């Protein structure tokens, strides 16, 4: 019955910066607060507990403060290994509750995605399945929206997306979305389109193709 | 180093059940409260369940209370999570995490985590069958004794019921037990033998009813 | 390692008969023996334990005897409800072992199967999967062998079988075997055949068709 | 009146893991040794595992010893069976059975059984990928789609490792079929279409499968 709210959801900074993450509790929790680090596809790692106690082995550039309803995690001198998601946690004797997470990313200039659409290969179509792939290349920041339209009809639930980590040389992201349809359904319609929005684009960009061209 | 490892993830149909387990290395669980936590696709963590030492208390998140059960086996160092009546929003990476610190107290953080196991709940809890005709052989014997039927393929879950001509044709009918295909969908065939002489005159329609998806299909079976 | 041997593997009898099933232990197990009934798709039901003690509620026509290495289950006046599989079991404090089971069936004269082969429907074939079905109708006894041959090539691992319970009117069994192949593999070959052997057939019967007629 | 019910069955690939559970109605398990038994396709029963009161004893059939684990939970009345490193011959209907009688003794038969849960192990523990071309549109992008493989991982290079700049190989996604799929792309000068040859080298060590696919305009 305690709600924890972290701020911000995405924090963008440069290497060497000092950054602060805030965590707020809907009611007093004394100093029963812990901070975790988590990298994509990895396990969370405990950083701080009892609001300000550093776990042995955690670098001294991590520190925490606060009590009552307002808590802070400070990272004094960001290193590349520190770009990750950070979670605050109220922990009680038997249960716990987490904030929504804060993603810490490398700041760079805004970059619009380069968009490409690929029809299914003839080989795949002969097996009875059509995978249509949309590519968003080298964009920043990570927030983007991809929508599928088939003959201008918005699709829902028949696509999957995945996103790379920030590129080691240009700090951009890339994203792939796959729309999957049966041979029967794919040959029922003509126009297949990927519609893209991104902070680097002043208006949405749409790439499309006509089946069989 | 302390280690934990989850087992049992995979694909589940909405409404179905899946059970996870957690084993450990280089410590005994008996002194620790053990927890399950999941990371949802949006990126945030959600506490799921906890079990105190000696299983004195089991506490659950509101979203899973009444559907999930946590158990501990302190003698062989396992934790379990039963997940029943599963919902699409249970889709997540599930981690097994111990509550503890350098010196155990009444309230410690989560100092050790497993790598996680992926659990994926697909939105469709049912799927109606495809019905294809089993056409009688054009090379039948002249005088009688012909076989025809319907193939009821790719449906979930069981059962399907089949009749012929709305129940007027019963003699000679065999509806076989379903087989579970490698796709996780069921498939069965229903056949009937009739006089070859009736081909052309008697109309033969198999009535497939699939109550779980409330799907009914009537397929007409004809020569060639 | 206690090994239990039941005899016979299949017992054929008429309603009202008195029948015996034997179970032999590879070494003495005193009277630590139980008997179970199991109907297809149902749970086992305890009939007898301590070699000869009838479980409360089990009909008195069931009885068991034996000790050491030789045990017998007797059904004195078979009723229709008793046709089922029966299992013997040595049970110890923390372990058990079972015989291979004895299936008790209704006896009738030998009846050869009528064999039919069905090619995949055109509709199904266009979706990319080919189901070829072979039917064995109204045969007795239950033991039958089906082999698929494509261009005289023995198939393996691409078929499934299903068998009915004994027919309520003629006490026969029926069997369906389905051979599944992708559209590509199905169109690679010409002749599709199922070869059937059975006690009622003096030589194996083969039904075949040529793809496309 | 007494009832048991198994949960958790389904399809598993060889080498995989599956966990079963057993719950009860109208009695407490704490006084009972609990057992797992399986019915193999041939029709016979095979004792699999037993767990005594207070978890003092866990015994396993020789064929599953070292791969299976049985546990009990006396407070909410559940029994568990972990099945690891699964084999085709583990395919069976699995039943949860109670040891007991009207008056409990040191050695009773199995007087109560659940209805059973079906567990099916498929023979293939691996599957090599299908590789399809992602053809460039007639700064151009091309790639390969690596579809329907299991388990992870696959590695991808381009032109045997000579082409690295501009390459992105995406994390695999788990498809609803239980097979993985990923795409690998590269951006190249539009002018090189026709001159430079582009081949993606897909290596899937689990199935010991290698595929080289040529990608061309159209």
């Amino acid at each position: 019955d305690v709600v924890m709210t972290q701020s911000p959801s995405t924090l963008s900074a440069s290497v060497g910066d000092t950054i602060t993450i805030t965590c707020r509790a809907s009611q007093s929790i004394e100093t029963w607060l812990a901070w975790y680090q988590q990298k994509p596809g990895k396990a969370p790692k405990l950083l701080i507990y009892k609001a300000s106690t550093l776990k042995t082995g955690v670098p001294s550039r991590f520190s925490g403060s606060g009590s009552g309803t307002e808590f802070t995690l400070t990272i004094s001198g960001l290193q590349f290994d520190d770009f990750a998601t950070y979670h605050c946690q109220h922990y009680a004797g038997y249960s716990a509750t987490f904030g929504q997470g804060t993603r810490v990313e490398i700041k760079r200039t805004v970059a619009a995605p380069s968009v490409f659409i690929f029809p299914p290969s003839d080989e795949q179509l002969k097996s009875g399945t059509a995978s249509v792939v949309c590519l968003l290349n080298n964009f920043y920041p990570r927030e983007a929206k991809v929508q599928w339209k088939v003959d201008n009809a918005l699709q829902s639930g028949n696509s999957q997306e995945s996103v790379t980590e920030q590129d080691s040389k240009d700090s951009t992201y890339s994203l792939s979305s796959t729309l999957t349809l049966s041979k029967a359904d794919y040959e029922k319609h003509k126009v297949y389109a990927c519609e893209v929005t991104h902070q680097g684009l002043s208006s949405p960009v749409t790439k499309s193709f006509n089946r069989g061209e | 180093e302390v280690q934990l490892v989850e087992s049992g993830g995979g694909l589940v149909k909405a409404g179905g059940s899946l059970i996870l387990s957690c084993g450990v290395s280089n410590f005994r669980i008996s002194a620790h409260t053990m927890n399950w936590v999941r990371r949802v696709p949006g990126g945030g963590l959600e506490w799921v369940a906890s079990i105190s030492t000696s299983s004195t208390y089991r506490d659950y998140a509101d979203a899973v209370k009444g559907r999930f059960t946590v158990s501990r086996d302190d003698l062989e160092d396992f934790v379990y999570l039963q997940m029943h009546k599963m919902r699409v929003e249970d889709t997540a990476i599930y981690y097994c995490a111990r509550k503890g610190s350098d010196r155990l107290s009444d309230n410690d953080p989560f100092d050790a985590w497993g790598p996680g196991t992926v659990v994926t709940v697909s939105p469709a809890s049912t799927k109606g069958p495809s019905v294809f005709p089993l056409a009688p052989s054009s090379k039948s014997t002249s005088g009688g004794t012909a076989a025809l039927g319907c193939l009821v393929k790719d449906y979930f879950p069981e059962p399907v019921t089949v009749s012929w001509n709305s129940g007027a044709l019963t003699s000679g009918v065999h509806t076989f037990p379903a087989v579970l295909q490698s796709s996780g969908l069921y498939s069965l065939s229903s056949v009937v033998t009739v006089p070859s002489s009736s081909l052309g005159t008697q109309t033969y329609i198999c009535n497939v009813n699939h109550k779980p998806s409330n799907t009914k299909v009537d397929k007409k079976v004809e020569p060639k």
